[PDB]
């Protein structure tokens, strides 16, 4: 059973506000609802298009067009590492190797705890200080083998 | 907004302009402008077919422009400095400056602003500084992954 | 245009692209994600073509002939070397991931991928790695799921979404994990899903129906008939195998249902195949049931009916023109009944009166999708009339395409349409009792009793022109919104007027009938669509006679002693309390029918009709166009104990044995010449197809493809000797693969395309004139009448308000696209999609009432009291309750009837 909050309706509804067609507020909405709850649930896609007046069918495209947004459950924090390019020419597969050896998770798994989620994301546009990698708000450049171990125990 | 610059009447003119930012959801095709288009619209990021093109009929059916953002950062120069000016930047068929740089396992890898017809030897080497300790050069893109 | 095609001139539509172009002219070039109905988007890149600048050109360039236009002085080659290494390497692309399947699926024989895969002539596989896989989805009874063989073409998103109107159905995911289906598993919710099972070109949506009693498309017996569950007469190939029908498949009509069924008439067709029906004449005698060869049942049934001193006959408009014709030559015209109840026959006449003097033209199904504004008057469409909801669609969707059409973007651009015409549409108001399918689409929907539909309809057109009556007592709001259609109508270049015999109201036909004579008047070019009951309402309304409460009356007071109800369980036109009675009075009730029908316990001679798969006739659709169907097997080609004949040859027989005392049986043409010449109204079913003499070039048509296989074996269990082919004397069809189905063959009736290279139903392309246009030589069916010269009188007689009144409740009728048709019931696979049957109350009632969603309220109708659930119906009106139509117990009759005594059981 989902039921969305006051909050996540008025700001999708401002969000609908911005726009000439409400269905352009769907990625938006999408990402509201991912923001209070950590990912997108079932009941999220037919709350969505019931509040947007769209097809839910329409929604769930949207939501599993879209990498960044999550319709399956994720960890309490999620590190997106870049494996792109300019990012592999800087190693980050010292990167991936330390935080699968710390996290002892593969990518695409989350930890047993539910503290990590670990995933390759696109160029995160940091390529000049690569690798780059992205925990849940905090871009980090310059990235060593060394420093993820320390990197991993501020984020609780 | 707070200065009058933007919104209604902006500075006695009467033009009502309203500027929104609008985050994407993480997806490499939604950078090509029909599929940008499509992505404002709420949907999945398809393209779409040209002809037509954006200019006739883009966001919403409407006219729209799409513009990179050092297309709209070069603009106000051209407005408040003139033409002429813009013109006599590089002596080159390419008017105007370009962000230029070198990125990956060189000695400064950075982004600086250079005249159109720089040769790529002085943003490696000038600029860049060239390899780093005990590497050579192999190859090089010029402009990107693509 | 003039186009160039590989050094051959040709003269092409400029309006047209590339690819219908070269397939109108006979060329091959490959395509997937295009269809003639659903436009161009290239998203396959398999129609690729080089195009030259100019006629001293080498070099060239590849475009996507589907998204060219054929511009006069344009230049192309399809067999250009790069060019067929590209559609080769497009096809091998699609082959990297795609299962190993063929064997195990339904498509198979059948598939358009198969077919560009060797048309591309790509038959080597140097991909070595794993394929993509994917779970697959419950889509309901009717369409069975296989994402493996999906090759993203999306033309199941664009049919159902952009052309269907249906919201259930998407594309989700990304690059190559793109998958089709719904959000979560549940029934295809959309009213033309089962079209998904000809547009999508591999083996992803298939006929579930047709997978239980699997068999390919070469080992089908095809014939072309009529859809027979509704009165819109959409044109069908019924396929047989092993004496069962196995597969109804779309028919291409230009005229009428070009591409696209409904699910009614896809999946209803099981009723053909039930164990419980009749299969011999069998006579009751005391608490026997002797079974009689045919020449036996017509000489106890005529010495039986020639000892009475008035048999009286009950024809239905489930049974053909000839059928009809028959019992009515049979007992005479003045013994002849309708078996339609008087107020559903005073209605039927009514709408045939309105199409055939009111002196406006009716449109055929097709023709409704050019019209500027729709208004619908008392007709559930979806669940009645469905093809003419989708067509509605169509129309509404015509302003984006006028509006794309101004900005110099083609007819087949339909991305850049749909672009264009965001959320314009052209206006639509339709009225019902409570809500209806078509409200997404619709620009206003009136929920309101018949009565209050019917004078919304007066004030409309009293408000078009002054001098149709007026009505007195309008609401400032419903007067808004009275104006507000108004200007809609008016600024129309095209309006349509939809009505019908469904809502069970005379006033909402004839404020339909005012609506579009005030449109008329105005200079419009105004037409009028009635939706009639049944597939042949419009031929039993042309001949006429009386009602089934007239017979009934002619039963109970001993003036008839011989009844012979034709094709007619008589509960859906009359209370079965009273049916029963006066068949029990009758001493001789005899029952020709294909079904096993309540009636038959009092019957004492059944004859075991033939079903439309097992007979030749006509029937008249909504429109007034006459249509032929064709025998699609010999029944008792496998059962030779099987006496099951068409039922104008039961009758014309056992006439003949009641004359002369001896056995003729008929022909169907002498039965057709028979009906010209003593009804002259009915005079233009001749033409709807042609003589048992008609020839290409000397031989038949055949109804079977050329590689029919096991004719050796089929019947060799029963015996290893070959039985004697199936003589078809009736119609120009062979029961064999020995004649003609050759797409250049000068005819109109086709029992199934094929053509060498495609096996799919793309192979309608051949068949046509044009691709997406009417078949090459016409389509088949004629129209028995003209647009009157002069129209009728503004019908004067409008309505009172309703009234809720204390301790009756007007029945407002709830239809049903399954469940609703007599027949449809009968198939099996409707039982799990049938709706369990509940009674709709307004808040308001049912708070006064006491009673909540979902108890148990009895009420009392023809003192028989029933129980039923409830639902809390917002939209109805208070003072109503709502009944569905059609369903077991609750006969159509009910429509607009009053309730007693309802309360909480
Ligand atoms: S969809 Fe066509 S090609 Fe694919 S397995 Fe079925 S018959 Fe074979
Ligand atoms: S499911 Fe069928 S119609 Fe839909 S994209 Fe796949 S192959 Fe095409
Ligand atoms: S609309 Fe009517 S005639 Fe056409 S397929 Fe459906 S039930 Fe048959
Ligand atoms: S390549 Fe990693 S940040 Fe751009
Ligand atoms: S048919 Fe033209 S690209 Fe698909
Ligand atoms: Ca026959």
């Amino acid at each position: 059973a989902f039921e969305l909050s006051a909050a996540e309706r008025e700001a999708i509804e401002h969000e609908m506000h911005h726009y000439e067609d409400p269905r352009a507020a769907s990625i938006e909405a999408l990402k509201i609802v991912q923001k209070q709850r950590g990912w997108v649930p079932d009941g999220a896609i037919h709350a969505i298009a019931d509040v947007l007046g769209i097809p839910a069918s329409d929604v769930e495209g949207v939501a599993t067009f879209y990498s960044q947004i999550f319709r399956q459950p994720v960890g309490r924090h999620v590190i997106r590492y870049c494996d792109s390019v300019v990012c592999h020419i800087n190693g980050y597969q010292g990167i991936q190797a330390a935080l699968e050896k710390k996290l002892n998770i593969k990518p695409g798994q989350t930890t047993f705890d539910g503290r990590f989620t670990l995933l390759p994301t696109c160029c995160l546009g940091n390529c000049d200080k690569g690798p780059n990698m992205m925990i849940d708000e905090d871009t980090h450049a310059h990235l060593t083998p060394e420093a993820i171990p320390e990197l991993l125990e501020r984020y609780k | 907004t707070e200065a009058g610059l933007l919104g209604k009447n902006i500075m006695g003119t009467g033009f009502d302009f309203e500027l929104f930012v609008h985050t994407g959801a993480g997806r490499y095709i939604c950078g090509e402008e029909t599929a940008l288009i499509n992505s404002l619209e709420g949907r999945r990021a398809n393209p779409r077919s040209k002809p037509p093109f954006p200019a006739t009929s883009g966001a919403w059916g409407k006219p729209t422009c799409v513009n990179n953002v050092e297309t709209l950062c070069n603009v106000p120069a051209i407005l408040a400095n003139g033409v002429e000016w813009y013109q006599n930047i590089s002596k080159s068929k390419d008017a105007g400056t370009k962000l230029m740089g070198f990125s990956g396992r060189v000695k400064n890898p950075g982004l600086w602003e250079l005249p159109f017809g720089t040769t790529a030897r002085e943003i490696l080497e000038d600029y860049a500084g060239g390899m780093r300790d005990g590497l050579k050069f192999k190859a090089w893109q010029p402009g990107g992954a693509g | 245009a003039t186009i160039h095609v590989d050094g051959k001139e040709y003269e092409v539509n400029g309006a047209d692209n590339l690819l219908e172009a070269c397939l109108s002219l006979g060329l091959d070039i490959p395509y997937f994600c295009w269809h003639p109905a659903l436009g161009s988007v290239g998203a396959c890149r398999q129609c690729a073509v080089k195009q030259y600048q100019n006629a001293e050109d080498t070099r060239g360039r590849l475009v996507m002939s589907c998204m060219t236009p054929a511009s006069d002085g344009t230049f192309i080659s399809i067999d250009d070397e790069e060019a067929k290494q590209f559609r080769e390497s497009v096809v091998e692309w699609l082959m990297t991931n795609h299962p190993h399947d063929c064997p195990v699926c339904e498509e198979g024989g059948n598939c358009h991928l198969q077919d560009m895969t060797v048309m591309t002539g790509h038959s080597f596989r140097r991909y070595r790695f794993t394929k993509r896989t994917h779970r697959n989805q419950d889509l309901g009874p009717f369409i069975s799921h296989e994402m493996n063989r999906c090759i993203a073409c999306y033309r199941c998103v664009r049919y159902y979404k952009d052309y269907a109107g249906g919201t259930d159905l998407g594309v989700y995911g990304a690059h190559d994990n793109v998958y089709f289906g719904r959000p979560e598993d549940g029934t295809l919710e959309s009213e033309f899903s089962g079209n998904l099972v000809e547009i999508c070109p591999t083996g992803v949506f298939t006929d579930k129906t047709h997978s239980e009693r699997y068999n390919r498309k070469w080992d089908m017996q095809f014939a072309p008939s009529i859809c027979q569950q509704c009165s819109i007469g959409c044109n069908i190939s019924p396929g047989e195998r092993y004496g069962e029908l196995r597969r109804i498949e779309n028919r291409y009509n230009g005229t009428v249902n070009h591409y696209f069924l409904c699910d009614r008439g896809r999946f209803g067709y099981g009723y053909v195949n039930l164990k419980d029906r009749p299969r011999q004449p069998v006579q009751r005698r005391g608490d026997d049931f002797i079974t009689l060869n045919a020449e036996q049942a017509m000489q106890g049934a005529a010495d039986i009916l020639r000892q009475s001193k008035k048999v009286i006959g009950i024809g239905s408009p489930r049974a053909s023109v000839e059928s009809n014709f028959a019992l009515r030559e049979l007992v005479g015209e003045e013994n002849f009944y309708t078996g339609i109840a008087h107020g559903e026959q005073e209605r039927l006449q009514l709408a045939l009166k309105v199409l055939r003097e009111g002196g406006i033209y009716t449109p055929a199904l097709r023709e409704i999708e050019s019209y500027d504004a729709v208004l619908v008057l008392g007709e559930d469409v979806t669940q009645t009339g469905a093809r003419v909801a989708l067509a509605v669609r169509q129309a509404v969707k015509g302003k984006a395409r006028e509006m794309a059409a101004a900005q110099k973007v083609a007819d087949w651009q339909i991305a850049a349409i749909l672009n264009i015409g965001q959320r314009a549409k052209h206006p639509l108001f339709v009225t019902n009792v409570d809500d209806t399918r078509l409200d997404d689409i619709a620009a206003w929907t009136y929920r309101a009793p018949v009565e209050d539909q019917a004078r919304l309809g007066f004030a409309i057109a009293h408000a078009l022109d002054n001098s149709a009556p007026a009505v007195d007592g309008i609401e400032p709001e419903l007067q808004s919104k009275i104006d507000v259609i108004v200007q809609a109508l008016a600024g129309a270049k095209k309006p349509l007027i939809i009505s019908g015999t469904n809502a069970g109201s005379l006033e909402v036909i004839q404020a339909a009938a005012n609506v579009a004579k005030a449109l008329k008047g105005r200079g419009a070019d105004v037409g009028i669509t009635m939706i009639a009951r049944s597939v042949n309402s419009m031929g039993l309304g042309i001949m006429g006679g009386g009602s089934l409460e007239e017979a009934l009356t002619e039963l109970e007071t001993g003036r008839a002693d011989a009844v012979v109800v034709l094709e007619n369980d008589l509960h859906r036109h009359a209370s079965a309390t009273r049916v029963n009675a006066a068949l029990a009075k009758a001493p001789l009730v005899m029952v020709v029918d294909h079904q096993r029908t309540a009636i038959m316990e009092n019957a004492h001679l059944v004859l075991s009709a033939a079903s439309f798969a097992e007979s030749d006739g006509t029937v008249i659709n909504n429109e007034g166009r006459a249509q032929r169907f064709f025998q699609v097997y010999d029944p008792a080609y496998y059962d030779s104990k099987t006496v099951m004949l068409e039922s104008w040859r039961w009758l014309h027989s056992l006439h003949s044995t009641l004359l002369s005392r001896e056995v003729d049986w008929t022909q169907l043409d002498h039965v057709i010449d028979a009906v010209v010449a003593k009804i002259p109204e009915l005079a233009g079913i001749k033409d709807a197809a042609p003589d048992a003499t008609f020839r290409i070039r000397g031989q038949k048509l055949a109804r079977e493809p050329h590689r029919y296989s096991g004719r050796t074996a089929m019947r060799a269990n029963i015996s290893v000797h070959e039985p004697r082919q199936p003589q078809d004397i009736d119609t120009m069809f062979t029961f064999s693969m020995e004649g003609n189905n050759q797409p250049t063959a000068h005819r109109s009736q086709v029992p199934f395309a094929w053509a060498p290279g495609w096996n799919s139903p793309q192979a309608w392309n051949k068949f046509q004139d044009e691709v997406g246009g009417k078949l090459r030589f016409g389509d088949p069916g004629v129209r028995l009448f003209e647009t009157s010269e002069n129209g009728l009188d503004y019908f004067t007689s409008v309505p009172a308000r309703f009234q809720p009144q204390d301790g009756k409740w007007r029945i407002a009728p709830y239809y049903h696209l399954f469940g609703s048709d007599e027949l449809s019931q009968r198939a099996p696979v409707f039982q799990s999609r049938m709706p369990q049957p509940y009674i709709k109350l307004n808040p308001a009632d049912a708070a006064k009432l006491g009673v909540n969603a979902g108890t148990r309220v009895s009420f009392s109708y023809d003192g028989n009291t029933v129980t039923l659930p409830v639902e809390i119906a917002e939209g109805l009106t208070a003072g109503q309750v709502g009944l569905p139509m059609g369903m077991s117990g609750i006969a159509p009759v009910l429509a607009g009837a009053h309730l007693e005594d309802l309360k909480e059981a």
